[PDB]
């Protein structure tokens, strides 16, 4: 346990410790000390936008309708959930995570169509 | 039918306010502006077009101004701090005629690296730096500066080259546009867009007439707070640019001597080649026809009557001479060859200039700078963009108005950019009754 | 939390009488103070109960004429405990009322059964004789 | 069409576009104002619809009813023949009554909740 | 007929529920001077996400009141809620539990991670 | 009552190389004698 002490875990069993990572994430030399608490905060609200925008806040783990593309890779769930860690995942896909975002921003905007009506 | 308070988010609604603007630059001497500070900007910025959308602006209350100007004096200030004090320049001087009068021969005991030894330095100053010590002996002077400040020397190192800033609004907040074809800075404009950030705006700092900024796109557009009140500032925008070429034709030989460790003073040693005043040149075809077509707008607001146009009637020569930058030297030119004409509705222009070495752009009392001296010819262009014009009032005769060039308030020459923009706050959130009503368990 | 009372005495028939209740070890202002009688004759009998709080009182029919309930402004401890007197005045005292009279602590600070006595002191006796 | 395109739509029109709007040493000092600034803006609109319950959803239907003194107009009359910037003048005086009462609704309606899941 | 802010706080803990709206508004509304004043607007910021990062990781956020999975030890208190809701104010309660605040904290997170966990099987089943 | 003292001293000038003499009245309390006690001169506290 502790912060991080699954990044060497498969990603299956590294989901275990999402609460771990997803706490800490916050907490002349006056402006400087203040940049960097700004900065923790910003990094801190922008992935909470991400999440919002994806209709995901409030989740730590989050279904979505966008179709997994097999270009991005070819590999089998067991493959990927058993015999990797996130950090060579997010390597593989390291070239396609903005389309994905976009994908899924995309998703959600159709979402909020149907549900209009 | 029951209606029910609904919550929505998104909703597009403003009001005027009051925010920090940040600069934003293109990625690219040190420049005065610090403009290498600036966030850069985007490769292709957006704008929106609101349909439906009238807008009031008032250029004259748009506090982007104010803080834009905030922003030039402290830039200005900044880039003194680390500079030689020049401290030990103000002594007395003895002066002779060098080898106009618009120049003298200085000599003056500076001081060295050792404060147990000084040195005889001869320099040339301008005659506007110097003021005589009345011994009425002729032969005494001291640099203007004395009684009021001290001053400090800009460094070499500096450049005051403008470059464009971008002035960019924090998320949550926006910039609206006036796109009216033709718009006098006040009262509403039909054609709003929307705009994360300004065009880039010149820093660009004048006393008559305004120089390389925005033109006009159809016809000549004259603004003022009120026409009928002559003390107000009028502000004139061109269609087409006066090109204005400027000349100091003098070879200048810089020199410099050690004042004490760590600092350097830099002066003109000599002038190689005859000694010859500086000038500028506005083309006389072009001038003509860019103050006729300024006179029949202006003729508009005054009931048909002759428009007169004459010279400042005194002052600080801040107020009554055309100022500018120009290669770093500092340029004072007398304007009284274009600004003297009658108009009745039925080759170049040459200017005198005169340079200063000590100034005070910003009429401040307490403070001062010293330029150094920039060696060799220098050489500039311009484009005249817009005229900053005043009224003699007072008078009830109805057959001609008398207009004369410049004003005090420096405030003005960014108003001739930011006039088109209006800051104001977003507000997302509102309320309104739908027949939608919220589920609950059970 | 602890009650104290006056202690015994004898009195004449027609005579008033004052007994005191002091208290510690919790917010008197926060609990009603209750009087209960017990005699032989009767068994216990409520007198009714005051709320320091308000100064609010809710006399038992039997008692309304000669029964007076009063309370001291509390002087604090701990920023959660206090001290502070309650008092009982009887007047017009018969051979009837004499039997053990106890002061009471209220049960909670809200809910339905918040002047329940859930303390109560160690009482003492009132006896009237000629 | 884009960030407050709808500004001269009616209400009803511009519903559409809530998404599209529901995102979004010396120059670094005003930048690091510019920054904090942004901030604050972007969470004070947060705390209130996180209070509301309506958070995560660009429109939100809540349990109070609407007073006829703060508009005393119909559905048709606001909805389309309205921009939301009139609007926004004709309630600036009740927005804030409003808000409340949209908060203290919101504690009635958790408060029974809770005590339907206490009874199963 | 709002008691103000903080006027639940002498209140019983029952009845301060009734005013959580009161307290969870404002939590952000309310030259050597102009550092100062940055500095406070900072400090505020991080204080209202402090607790909020917390509510997002519980699944709690959005709701002023907020239910969960994990039971109550017995440890941490061994009182019935009457005397819980009903005699005391929260001041009181926050003591008596104090040192156990950032146990129930972790139990709660732990609880939330394999609730989603098991919700995203129950889908993967579907 | 030395509440007073009338000051003399050669001040310096807008140009380093001139001085000027200045006349002032200073409070005794400011005023420090100079420790060669010749009781004519002082200085500054
Ligand atoms: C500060 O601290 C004080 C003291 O702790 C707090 O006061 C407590 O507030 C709670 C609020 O719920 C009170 O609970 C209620 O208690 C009453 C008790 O009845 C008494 O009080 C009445 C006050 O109006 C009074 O009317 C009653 O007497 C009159 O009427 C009777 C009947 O006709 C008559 O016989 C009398 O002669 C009087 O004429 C009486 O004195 C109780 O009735 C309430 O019941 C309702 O509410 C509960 C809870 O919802 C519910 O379960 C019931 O079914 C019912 O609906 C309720 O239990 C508590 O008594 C107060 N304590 C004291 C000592 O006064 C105060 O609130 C704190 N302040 C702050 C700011 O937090
Ligand atoms: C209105 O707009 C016009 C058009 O933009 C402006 O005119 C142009 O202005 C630029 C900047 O002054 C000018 O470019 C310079 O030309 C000079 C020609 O002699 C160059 O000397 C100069 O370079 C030197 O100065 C720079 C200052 O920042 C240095 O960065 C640069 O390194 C050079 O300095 C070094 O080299 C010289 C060599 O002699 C040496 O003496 C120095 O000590 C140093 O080592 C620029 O290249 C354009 O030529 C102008 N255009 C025209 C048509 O004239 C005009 O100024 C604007 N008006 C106002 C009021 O802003
Ligand atoms: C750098 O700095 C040095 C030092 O200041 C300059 O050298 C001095 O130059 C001045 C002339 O410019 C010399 O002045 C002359 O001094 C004579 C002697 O002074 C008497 O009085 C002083 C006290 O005041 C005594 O110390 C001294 O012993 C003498 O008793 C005067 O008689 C001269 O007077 C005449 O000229 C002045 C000019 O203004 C007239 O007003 C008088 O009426 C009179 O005609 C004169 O004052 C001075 O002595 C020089 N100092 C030294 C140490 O040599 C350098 O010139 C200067 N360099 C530059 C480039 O400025
Ligand atoms: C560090 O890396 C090692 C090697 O990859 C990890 O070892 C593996 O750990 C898992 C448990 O986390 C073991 O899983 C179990 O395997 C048995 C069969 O051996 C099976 O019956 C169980 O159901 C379960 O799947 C796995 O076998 C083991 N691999 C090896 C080769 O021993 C280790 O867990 C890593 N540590 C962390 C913290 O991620
Ligand atoms: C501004 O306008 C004046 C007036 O038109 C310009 O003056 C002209 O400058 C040129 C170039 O220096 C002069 O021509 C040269 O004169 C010398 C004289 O010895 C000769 O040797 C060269 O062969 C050449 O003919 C010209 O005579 C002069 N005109 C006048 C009336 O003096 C000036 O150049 C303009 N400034 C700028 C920046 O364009
Ligand atoms: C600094 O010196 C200059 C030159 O002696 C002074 O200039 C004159 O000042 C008077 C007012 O005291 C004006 O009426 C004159 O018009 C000034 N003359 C010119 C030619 O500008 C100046 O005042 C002095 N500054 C101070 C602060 O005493
Ligand atoms: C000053 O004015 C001249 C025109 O008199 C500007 O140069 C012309 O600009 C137009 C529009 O960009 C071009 O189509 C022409 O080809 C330009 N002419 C030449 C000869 O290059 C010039 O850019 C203006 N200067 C400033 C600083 O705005
Ligand atoms: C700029 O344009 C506005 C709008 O046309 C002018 O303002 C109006 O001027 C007329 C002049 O007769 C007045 O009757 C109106 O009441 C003005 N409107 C408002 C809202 O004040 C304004 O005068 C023009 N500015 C200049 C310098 O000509
Ligand atoms: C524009 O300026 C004129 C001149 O200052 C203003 O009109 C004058 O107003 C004063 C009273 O404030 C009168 O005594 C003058 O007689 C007026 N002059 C004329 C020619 O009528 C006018 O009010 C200003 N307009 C605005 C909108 O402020
Ligand atoms: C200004 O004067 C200087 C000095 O005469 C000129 O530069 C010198 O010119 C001679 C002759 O070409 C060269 O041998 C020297 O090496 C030059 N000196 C330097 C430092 O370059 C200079 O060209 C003149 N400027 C103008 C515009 O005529
Ligand atoms: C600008 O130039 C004009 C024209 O040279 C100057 O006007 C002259 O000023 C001198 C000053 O001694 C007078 O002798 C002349 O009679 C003036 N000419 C006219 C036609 O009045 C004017 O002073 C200059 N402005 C500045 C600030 O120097
Ligand atoms: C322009 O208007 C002024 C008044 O504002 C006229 O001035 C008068 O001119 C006559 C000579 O024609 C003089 O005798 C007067 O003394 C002048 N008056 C003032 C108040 O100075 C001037 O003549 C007019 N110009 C034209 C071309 O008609
Ligand atoms: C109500 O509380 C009274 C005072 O005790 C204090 O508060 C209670 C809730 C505990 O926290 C205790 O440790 C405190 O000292 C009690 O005297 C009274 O009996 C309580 N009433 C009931 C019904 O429990
Ligand atoms: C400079 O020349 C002018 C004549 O042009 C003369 O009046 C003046 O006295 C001279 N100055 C000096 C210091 O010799
Ligand atoms: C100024 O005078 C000094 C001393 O006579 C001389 O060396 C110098 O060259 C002069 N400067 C000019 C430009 O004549
Ligand atoms: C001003 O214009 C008149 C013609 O209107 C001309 O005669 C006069 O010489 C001009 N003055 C100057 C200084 O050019
Ligand atoms: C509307 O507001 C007024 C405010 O005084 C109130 O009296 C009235 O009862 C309210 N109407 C409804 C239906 O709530
Ligand atoms: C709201 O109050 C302002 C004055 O503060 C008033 O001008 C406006 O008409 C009021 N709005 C309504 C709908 O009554
Ligand atoms: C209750 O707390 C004790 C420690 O006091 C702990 O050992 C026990 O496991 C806890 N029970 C639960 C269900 O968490
Ligand atoms: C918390 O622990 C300390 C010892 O570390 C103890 O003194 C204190 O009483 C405890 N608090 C509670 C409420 O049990
Ligand atoms: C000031 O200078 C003069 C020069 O003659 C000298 O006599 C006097 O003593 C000086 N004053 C002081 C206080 O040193």
């Amino acid at each position: 346990l502790g912060f991080l002490g699954a990044a060497g875990s498969t990603m299956g069993a590294a989901s275990i410790t999402l609460t771990v990572q997803a706490r800490q994430l916050l907490s002349h030399w006056g402006i400087k000390q203040l940049q960097a608490r700004v900065l923790a905060v910003e990094h801190y609200l922008r992935d909470q936008q991400l999440l919002g925008i994806w209709g995901c806040s409030g989740k730590l783990i989050c279904c979505t309708n966008v179709p997994w593309n097999s270009s991005w890779s070819n590999k089998s769930l067991d493959e990927i959930w058993n015999n990797m860690t996130w950090l060579q995942w997010d390597k593989e896909i390291n070239n396609y995570t903005q389309l994905i975002y976009r994908l899924i921003e995309e998703s959600q905007n159709q979402q909020e169509k149907n549900e209009k009506e | 039918e029951n209606l029910w308070v609904t919550v929505y988010y998104g909703v597009p609604v403003w009001r005027d306010a009051d925010t920090t603007l940040f600069c934003a630059s293109d990625a690219k001497k040190h420049n005065v502006w610090a403009t290498h500070a600036c966030v850069p900007t985007d490769p292709n910025p957006q704008e929106i077009h609101l349909d439906n959308v009238t807008e009031k602006f008032n250029m004259w209350k748009n506090n982007m101004v104010e803080q834009m100007h905030e922003d030039i004096i402290s830039l200005w200030d900044q880039s003194l701090k680390p500079c030689v004090k020049l401290t030990p320049l103000c002594v007395t001087l003895h002066c002779t005629n060098v080898t106009r009068e618009g120049l003298k021969n200085c000599s003056f005991n500076m001081t060295t690296e050792l404060r147990d030894k000084r040195q005889k330095v001869y320099s040339l100053f301008y005659r506007l730096d110097i003021v005589p010590i009345n011994e009425n002996q002729g032969s005494e002077y001291r640099l203007i500066n004395c009684n009021t400040s001290a001053i400090t020397q800009a460094c070499p190192k500096v450049s005051f080259e403008p470059i464009p800033i971008h002035y960019c609004t924090p998320a949550g907040f926006a910039i609206l546009k006036c796109k009216d074809e033709g718009f006098n800075g006040t009262g509403l404009c039909k054609n709003v867009s929307t705009v994360q950030c300004t065009h880039g705006i010149k820093p660009v700092v004048s006393t008559q007439l305004l120089l390389n900024g925005s033109l006009a796109e159809k016809n000549i557009i004259i603004r003022s707070e009120n026409i009928t009140n002559n003390a107000k500032i009028i502000i004139v925008q061109l269609v087409q640019p006066v090109t204005i070429k400027c000349i100091r034709p003098n070879n200048n030989t810089v020199k410099s001597i050690r004042i004490g460790p760590g600092q350097a003073f830099y002066y003109t040693g000599d002038i190689i080649g005859d000694i010859r005043q500086a000038h500028c040149n506005v083309t006389r075809s072009r001038w003509n026809k860019t103050l006729q077509e300024v006179a029949e707008k202006l003729r508009t607001y005054f009931g048909n009557k002759t428009i007169i146009f004459a010279q400042s009637s005194g002052g600080d020569l801040e107020i009554t001479t055309h100022s500018f930058n120009c290669g770093g030297e500092f340029f004072y030119c007398n304007t009284s060859g274009l600004f003297n004409s009658t108009w009745y509705v039925n080759d170049t222009i040459t200017l005198p200039c005169r340079i200063k070495q000590i100034i005070n752009m910003w009429q401040r009392a307490g403070q001062a700078m010293y330029a150094p001296p920039i060696p060799g010819v220098i050489k500039c262009e311009s484009n005249i963009t817009g005229l900053l014009l005043t009224r003699d009032g007072g008078k009830d005769n109805n057959v001609n108005e008398t207009f004369r060039p410049g004003g005090s308030d420096m405030r003005d020459n960014w108003r001739s950019e930011l006039y088109k923009y209006k800051v104001v706050e977003i507000e997302p959130l509102g309320v309104a009754p739908t027949r939608c009503k919220r589920r609950v368990v059970e | 939390g602890q009650l104290v009372q006056s202690g015994a005495e004898l009195k004449k028939p027609g005579a008033s009488v004052k007994i005191s209740c002091k208290t510690s070890g919790y917010r008197f202002n926060f609990y009603h103070i209750n009087w209960i009688r017990q005699t032989a004759g009767r068994g216990p009998e409520w007198m009714g109960w005051i709320s320091p709080y308000s100064g609010d009182k809710n006399l038992a029919p039997a008692f309304q004429d000669r029964v007076i309930m009063t309370t001291d402004t509390e002087v604090p401890v701990t920023s959660f405990t206090s001290t502070g007197a309650a008092y009982m005045e009887i007047r017009n005292l018969k051979f009837d009322d004499t039997g053990t009279y106890f002061c009471a602590k209220g049960l909670l600070r809200d809910g339905s059964s918040t002047w329940l006595p859930y303390l109560w002191g160690q009482g003492t006796l009132l006896t009237v004789s000629s």
